[PDB]
Formats: structure tokens, sequence, C-alpha cells
RNA sequence: AAACUGAAGAGUUUGAUCAUGGCUCAGAUUGAACGCUGGCGGCAGGCUUAACACAUGCAAGUCGAGCGGUAACAGGAGAAGCUUGCUUCUUGCUGACGAGCGGCGGACGGGUGAGUAAUACUUAGGAAUCUACCUAGUAGUGGGGGAUAGCUCGGGGAAACUCGAAUUAAUACCGCAUACGACCUACGGGAGAAAGGGGGCUCUCGCUAUUAGAUGAGCCUAAGUCGGAUUAGCUAGAUGGUGGGGUAAAGGCCUACCAUGGCGACGAUCUGUAGCUGGUCUGAGAGGAUGAUCAGCCACACCGGGACUGAGACACGGCCCGGACUCCUACGGGAGGCAGCAGUGGGGAAUAUUGGACAAUGGGGGCAACCCUGAUCCAGCCAUGCCGCGUGUGUGAAGAAGGCCUUUUGGUUGUAAAGCACUUUAAGCAGUGAAGAAGACUCCGUGGUUAAUACCCACGGACGAUGACAUUAGCUGCAGAAUAAGCACCGGCUAACUCUGUGCCAGCAGCCGCGGUAAUACAGAGGGUGCAAGCGUUAAUCGGAAUUACUGGGCGUAAAGGGAGCGUAGGUGGCUCGAUAAGUCAGAUGUGAAAUCCCCGGGCUUAACCUGG
RNA sequence: GUUCACCACGGUGUGGUUGAUGACUGGGGUGAAGUCGUAACAAGGUAGCCGUAGGGGAACCUGCGGCUGGAUC
């Protein structure tokens, strides 16, 4: 399946082994599932710091 | 002890008859009493019953593969 | 054979025994054919500790059941009281 | 078996199942005379065969080789049908 | 886990005194507010709506006493399958607690510090028939009719409690309470009427709130 | 007295409207996973996928008071090399005890849910059976024989093991003798048992035949129990009968003959899927969904098949044959089965220790001592859930600084902080310290027994042997605010708003939608809101949905009357007087397991939890 | 021991059912300021629609019967 990357910018090429989960993007034809940001190979978005555990962002310093 | 009435729908078997037993079984969700009927097979030793005859039978140890009900009155006789 | 035997229920580290008719080779806390009282062995001065049905307790043994040795101190200091 | 116990039991079954099977056999060598000479409608040697017959049914019955309601029925019904034939 | 944060603010976001502050001084010169409710913006417009209504009594009674969200919404559903009126109920189970039977009887000043005294072991109870007292930190403890309520051997020269007598005396003492202050010893003949507990809290609007 | 209490809507079709109608949302729940974060405790729960393959250890033994015995160990008596206190060799003499014969156990307990749509399960009954150990009886336990394992002797084999000759004991095995019952009977009569051990002639543990209980098991009947008709006909041992066989027992369970029957639109047959129940979640209810943990029932034990032993098995850690796979081999042959408890590899989004003890409750063996028990009781790990507690408490204004907004001077963060005054829950340290234990053994007394003051049994006292957990729970001190806050959200639904950056890009989004140069919708800030050691997201179920409407909807035009009729099964059906009592209603009895739900209580410091009625 | 009977494995043949694929081909949907027209909505400029048949690049046209859910009368 086609799946949707949430976030602004992020580090998936091919060969790239992400975590999958459910939620449709509306305006978005086809793609039925996201893709959970910082599960095992897609990285967590760099600067976010509102959502953050919706991005996989660890909690800044 | 465990007594059944009903018609004989069924006697072309030696010492043997079918009875049709009716119920009322109430539906579960629309609380209607449905007619239903179950064919059971008894014993009939001497073979007199006939067909459109009421007969009362008991429960006793199976006779055969599948009776093991027995007559004992033959309550109304065809007319 | 048939035993009258202590059937552990409560909590952990709080102990709550049944007094039970069971066959044998029913597992401790499965099946039983009849409860006959039960055992509190943490239980206060002021609450009932131990309660036994006796009538049913001398009928299974004329019976036939065959009491556990805890069963059987139980009731030897339960009825002597 | 793994262990010493269920490999005893297996050893031990081989031997009571030898002595039982001997037994067996015996019991049905003394009934096949009872119902060959049944078969032949001979009243008297049926009479003689099924004498010799009912020691060893019951003592093969009482060691445990057939059951006591095996025995008594095979004794029954060979009776039933020495007897209805020409008694 | 409790509130830790200020309560003024909380005050101020309820629009009414909460008595989570001491009444040394009037709620009024104490934080010059409570005309607005806190942040940038205080007094708004698009005026509230029902569940804003319900959402803020609900949230009222919740910081009045220090109870979670958890912790009262398993009272309303006791109080929902006891006999009677749920919101009466939820009221005086809320008001049966250690703390705030501890706070009216005047021992603490605050009910936070009447908390922090019954967590601290600072406290005994009496069950009704027993002759006993048992130290206990729990201040989530259900008082019946009867039960005593006395200070620790080691506490009662507190500084604390004896400046939260003088406070209680002047802010009144409840009827439904017998306290002595010659050896700090109270006693919980009866949970409060609803006639007792102030008519300006809505429980029918809590009730209404934990309906969808 | 109580179990009798419960029901919310919103957004979105239009220029607007009312209706219809779908979509979406606010709730509850979980054996959850993931992301961010993370202090503690109590109680629960923890491979939902591969019934995939399994390294390693453990999960079933026990009895010498059945027997020959002596491999080991320890004693004892003598031989004493005596090496004078070194010390060895004979002996089963004793405590005991490997292997062996024999008994009982291994059919329990534990695991799994593959198969199974009905030899299943649930409810209610039934008759034609068997049942070790247990209870209460009854009649006995007499007298012989031939063997044989170990132990010998000689081989074969790499091992697994094995072959031959000789040969000993028994509660092993087989005759013979008797037989209250019991079995067969033509009812005149026929046949059929056993075994001894132990303590001082007795008692006791056994054995034999059997009766009655109880327990368990097998068997049968009726009712109920998923989807598909784009599956309508299905059956030839099939349906019934007799003679015979078979089984513990009824029965086409089997067989020979006789008859042509049996089942099906009340769904047979065939197909798909599935362990079933108590219950669990949801719901105002009725319903809907579901069948983890606990309990009952069933089925299975690498796969297919057969049976043996036994009271009980077609047997999870038994046997035989076949098969796939894995391993050992000297190539000839062998061995094995974690869906027991830990654990491994693998699969997966995902699920723990290769722990302790039999102290308790049970279970197996034993006369006991005692031995065994991965059942069980505990401990370990995991915020997985529920419940509880904490991360301080008061007081503190020219309302400090800083941040943010701003009309550039105010507002807000905010009594918030600092300062001052106290407190020490939980954690940390040090002490103390219940209860889980049932009082074994031994002694004394009393009663029963007996020929007996023995022995044995029962009862009554004294005695303190027994705790994995465990450094227990709890309680008392010490120190110091010290060790402890995050997550989501703030356009509307929906509680909470402003700046800055961006400029239909980057991005958000459940829905309506937002983003085009002044974005309360994106990203960051300040402020706020809701929850809080958790918070969100995803998955899944019910709700809202009266949106399958039984409760409780519709069909002129919104989706919806068959083109019309006749008619089969079926559904429904006038008046009056009777009978019956099936439906219906009431009463009684039996049952509807316990747990759970609810009510009243009781015990944990409270609560969760446990528990009586 | 032998032999027969029952029977598991395994084998042979011939069908049924169903999953994935398959050159090519049919229609459905989505996507931009594309091409051709303008069939419908007003009497939509030939009233429309229903069944059916024939025809046509395409909406469609025509015949036969039916309807009003047809304006002007």
């Amino acid at each position: 399946v086609s799946s949707y990357i949430g976030g602004e910018g992020h580090n998936l090429q091919e060969h790239s082994v992400v975590l999958i989960r459910g939620g449709r993007v509306k305006d978005l034809p086809g793609v039925r599932y996201h893709t959970v940001r910082g599960a095992l190979d897609c990285a967590g978005v760099k600067d976010r710091k509102q959502g953050r555990s919706k991005y996989g962002a660890k909690k800044p310093k | 002890a465990s007594v059944l009435t009903g018609r004989v729908v069924s006697d072309k078997m030696d010492k043997s008859i079918t009875v049709l037993i009716e119920r009322l079984v109430r539906h579960p969700l629309y609380g209607k009493q449905l007619r239903r009927s179950t064919k059971i097979k008894a014993h009939d030793e001497n073979n007199v019953c006939q067909q459109g005859d009421l007969v009362r039978i008991k429960e006793t140890r199976p006779i055969s593969k599948t009776k093991a009900w027995t007559l004992v009155d033959v309550v109304e006789k065809v007319e | 054979m048939v035993v009258i035997r202590l059937a552990r229920g409560g909590a952990k580290k709080r102990p709550f025994y049944q007094v039970v008719v069971a066959d044998q080779r029913r597992a401790r806390d499965g099946r039983y054919i009849e409860n006959i009282g039960f055992f509190n062995p943490l239980a206060k001065e002021s609450e009932e500790a131990v309660r036994l049905n006796m009538e049913a307790y001398h009928a299974w043994i004329a019976k036939g059941a065959q009491p556990s040795d805890r069963v059987a101190s139980l009731v030897r200091a339960y009825n002597k009281a | 078996a793994n262990t010493a116990q269920a490999r005893k039991r297996a050893r031990q079954n081989t031997k009571r199942r030898q002595n039982s099977a001997s037994q067996r056999s015996m019991v049905r060598t003394y009934l096949k005379r009872v119902d060959a000479a049944i078969a032949a409608k001979d009243y008297d040697a049926a009479t003689e065969a099924y004498k010799k017959a009912i020691p060893v049914l019951d003592r093969m019955a009482d060691k445990g080789i057939i059951h006591k309601n095996k025995a008594a029925r095979r004794k029954s019904r060979l009776n039933k049908t020495i007897k209805g034939l020409q008694a | 886990a409790r509130y830790i944060g200020p309560k003024l603010k909380l005050s101020r976001r309820e629009g009414t005194d909460l008595g989570l502050k001491s009444g040394v001084k009037p709620y009024d010169v104490k934080t010059k507010k409570a005309a607005r409710p806190p942040g940038q913006h205080g007094v708004s417009r698009n005026k509230t709506s029902e569940y804003a209504l319900q959402l803020r009594e609900k949230q009222k009674v919740k910081r009045i006493y220090g109870v979670l969200e958890r912790q009262f919404a398993n009272y309303y559903k006791e109080a929902a399958r006891k006999r009677g009126a749920t919101g009466e109920n939820l009221l005086a189970m809320l008001e049966s607690r250690l703390d705030n039977v501890v706070y009216r009887m005047g021992f603490g000043s605050t009910r936070a510090e009447a908390r922090q005294l019954v967590s601290h072991r600072t406290v005994m109870v009496k069950k009704a028939g027993r002759d006993e007292f048992v130290r206990v930190n729990i201040p989530s403890i259900q008082l019946q009719d009867g039960d005593v309520i006395a200070i620790q051997e080691k506490s009662r020269e507190q500084l604390r409690i004896k400046n939260a007598i003088e406070l209680a005396t002047q802010r009144g003492i409840p009827e439904w309470l017998d306290v002595d202050h010659s050896k700090l010893q109270g006693t919980f003949k009866k949970a409060p009427d609803r006639i007792d507990l102030p008519a300006e809290i809505n429980e029918s609007l809590i009730v209404e709130l934990y309906s969808k």
C-alpha cells in the first residue's frame, strides 16, 4: 500500500523499514495509512517542539 | 414417565411407526409461537396402528438405530 | 475416594479456604461435590473464623468421605468450643 | 520410554500380554468346539463340548481374561442354542 | 498526583473563592483579582455554553476538594449507585473525606495543609465501635457515623495546628463535627446535609455533565 | 429493610428552508501495540501470530513391613599387618540400599484449541451398564506344583542392545480342594476364588467372592444452539424385522436372510466458518459483539493407523507398525518429539525468569520415618490494567528580574518566584517485629480390643520439631524539601488565544475545511485548557444509529407495491351452548454449579481486593 | 511359521471446486483552461421520458405502442 509521511522533512528512501499505522489522508486519493515517524527507521522530525509525540521527537534538553 | 402424543404419519416398517409430534416454539425476538413438528419413530410390537391415528408413546431404551420410543395407547383412530 | 479438603481462595498472602467435599482426583480449586463451610486462617477475635455444616459433614463421613489432616483438626478444635 | 518405571511397565506389559493371550486363545479354542458341534446339529456332541468348556470359561472369567458378563452371556446363549437342538 | 501550581489562578478561573488560601486576610486583597480569569486575555467575548457551565462547575468542586478526575468520577459512580440524589451523595462523600474532615474541624488552615497533615501520619482515626486509634496516611478515607479523629502524641505541639484552630474559630465550625481543642480531638457525628453545605454549588450541573 | 434508578446530541447537500438520507464526531471498553514521558506501592494480568522447529535443566515416583539379595555408603562384631594408636578383611549382623522380580501410582494434576456445525456444549430427563482407592456388611483366606528376572557360564554388537545354556525367591504364575453371596440352568442340578506380610494366641495391613452406598465413567432421549438456496433433493447397512455374533451395557455396533424403507423448504445434502458454556464488553432496555485470565464440559498430544496393561487409556513426558523431520554410527544399524515449567531460534506491531520451596493447601507411594510433586505457594521482569500515595505545606508586593503582548507604557506570567516559617508520606538509613503452623514425635491418662496390665485403634492432656516467602507485614526512630512532571490540545463540533515565521509553499486534517502578505487552523513562542505517572495515536467492539425499527422506521412524488390474477404450503379468521385443558395464567416441588452482576454487611490504614448471607 | 480376511501408508486414472497469474480485449472511475459536437434542464429551440427495433463518430436519431413526471392553449 501507499502511505503518507507526516511532518516536515524525512529520511526515507528505497529499502527503508517503516512502521505503518491506520489513518487515511483526505485530500490524497488512494493513501489510507500513515507512517509512524520515529518507530523503526523513519526518524523523528528535526526541530519539532509542540506535538512531539505524534512525530517521534525526543524532549529537548 | 415421559409420554408424548401425536399422529401416525407412517406405518410401513415392521413393528415400527413414525409419529409426528407437534409443539409451539416461541420466537426469541418476535415472540410469536411457531408450530413446529418432529418425526419420532416408535416401536409398535404387534404392528396394529395405522397412519392417521392418534397415539401415545413413551421413551424407553433404544430398540434400533433411530427408535427409542414405544407405543402405549391408540387414543384415536382414523374415521 | 471422596475427600473433605480445603479449597484455597482469598488473595496473595491472605488465604481464605472453603472446606469442600470433592472427588480426590479433581484439582484443589476445581470441581467439587458440595461446599460445607469456610475457614479464615487470618481472622480477628470478633469474626467468624471457622464455619462447618456439621450435619452434612457427618452425612458425608457415614457416606464415605475421608477428611484431610487440616479439616479434621479444624472440626476437632471447632466442636470443642 | 523415558523413565526406568515406564520402561519396567513396558517390559512387564509384554510378559502379562503373552500370558493373557495364551489363555484368551484357550477360551476361543474351547468355544470353537461348541460352535462347530452346534453347526452340524449334534445335540450329544454339542452337549459334551459345552460341559467341558464351562469350567474353562468361568476359570478364565474369574482370572480376568474375559469378563464375567461375557462368560455368562456365552454360557446362556450356547445353552439356549443347544437345548433347542432337540433337548 | 495532586495540583502543585498556583491556587489564585484556579480561583480566578472559577470566578469564586475556593478557600485555597488561608482566611488570614480577605480574598479580594490577597490577589487584587477574581474579576478576570488568568492569562493575557481573561474576560472574553464569545460567551460560554452549556458544556462550559458544566465543565466549570465540575472543576470548581474538584479544585475545592483537591481530587483529580479519576477519583472524582469514581465518587460520582458511587453516588449514582447509592440511594437518593446523586449530587447530594457526591457532596456527602466529598465532605466525608479525611482531609476535608480535619480541615473543617480546624486542625489545618487549608485543605491542602490538612491533606499534608493526613499524609504525613500526624492524624489518628478511631473507627466507630473500635477501642483503638490507628495512624492513617490516606487522605481519601471515608469516615462513617461516629468516627473519632485525634492528633498524634508527637505532633500536638505543632505551631501550624495551633494557628489553624484560631482560624477555624474565626471561620466557623460545623455542627456535624464535635471538635475539642483541649486535646485536639474531633468526632464525625454525621455526614453533612445539603442544607448544611453552601447553596451556591450546583451539583445538578455535575450530574448532567456525567451523562454525556 | 435492600437487591426495583434509567434514555442528550452536533457538523456536513441549499441563495435560504423543511424533509429524506448517507458520511463524520463527542462515550465506554481492551490480554493491546506504537510515540513522548516516567517516582512508589497493593492487587491482577502477560505469544491474541507459527497446533512452527526445538539446544539444555527440571515437570512421576514410591514401597525392603511382598522377594532373592548387597553395587554403593555408614556403622557393629571379631581377623587386630598393629605401622602402638597406626589400622585393615571377613561377615547383609544392622541403618539402609544401585540394579532386579513384585505392588500401587503413572488414565490424576499440568498444557493447547488443531479438529469438531454435532459420538460436541447447555437445559431437562432416562435405563440396559462398569467402577481401583473410600464407607457399612456378608462368606472365606486350605492344601500343592512347575517356573523365572537378577545372580552364573559362554558368545554377538560401535552403540542401542542382544542370543544361548544353567538356575533361585515371592503377595509373580498354574492346578487341586472348598463357595453366604455371585454366575449358568432344562431349574433336576452345574460350574467358578484367594497370599501372604507385620506388631506383641491375638490384633493389624492385605488378598478372594459378593451386597448396598458413595465417587467416577460409558450409554440413550427431547429441546435449544453460526452463514450460504448463485447448494434441492439426500441415503443402500441405507430404514425397519428375525436368527446369530459382539460389548460392561441398549443399539446395524457387525453379519446372513426378509421387507422397501428412512431424511428433507420446520432446510435435508453439500459448502464456509467455529471448541461450547457460566460468563465478558457495550447498551436505559431490548438487543449487538465476544468466549483471554477463573470455573465446568469436550477434543487433541510431531502426522496416519493398531492395540496391550489396567478399575479406568486406545495413554502428553507408555508400546507396535508406517511417515516427515532432526541427530548418533565403526554404514551394519540406532535414537527422538516443550500444545508441562523455565528457555532458544523463528514469525510478529507485540507478551516475562533457563529463580525458590514443598513451610501452607492438595496429589502419588509408604505401617511409619520419610520420599516425590515446574500442581501449588511464592519470588523475578513489564505503567499492561485497576486502585492508592507522593513529587511538599503555610506565609509572602513599590506585584522584583526575565519572557510574552502592548497604544510604550501598561498588562500577563503572578503569591507564581526569591525571602521567611514549618512538615517528612513514599523512597533512603537503623532498630523492632506479628500472622501465615495445622503442635508432628515422645510421655501420661481414659475408653475399645484381647487370654492379657501387651500390640493396635479412638479420645483427653503435657511438650515445642517444623516458614520458601524473609532483610516479611506492621510498628518506632534518624536526616533533610531534600529523591520525584509529563502528555495532548486551544477555528467549530469541543474546555482553552495572541504574536512571530511562512505565503495554496512548507504543511495540518476525524468532519466542515485551513494555507493566496496582517493565518485565533501550518511551524515556533507566550499564555491558557484538559488529563496526569501517565498522555496521545492506531487497531478492534458496542453506543450515539429509531441507520434492519421486537421494544422502535418506512414504500403517491424522497429508496421502496410484484404487470395482473388464480391458487399450494403457510398465516389469520363470524355468532351461541357444551366438553377438553395443549397454548395461556397461578401455585407447589426439583433443578437452574461455584465464581461473576446487584443488595445488606464483615476484613485489609483507605481503595482496588478478599469474604458471609 | 505359513496362508486367507480386515486395514493404514503409498500409487494410478478421471472429474469437480477454488487462489494467483496471462498476450490481448470490455466496460467503470479518477486527472488539467484538450478535440468533436450540443443530447437534457425554458415549449432547451423537434416536449421529455419508458419498453422495443433499426440506424448512426458521439451525445443520439427514427419507427411502433405507452406515460405526464409536458409549456402554450
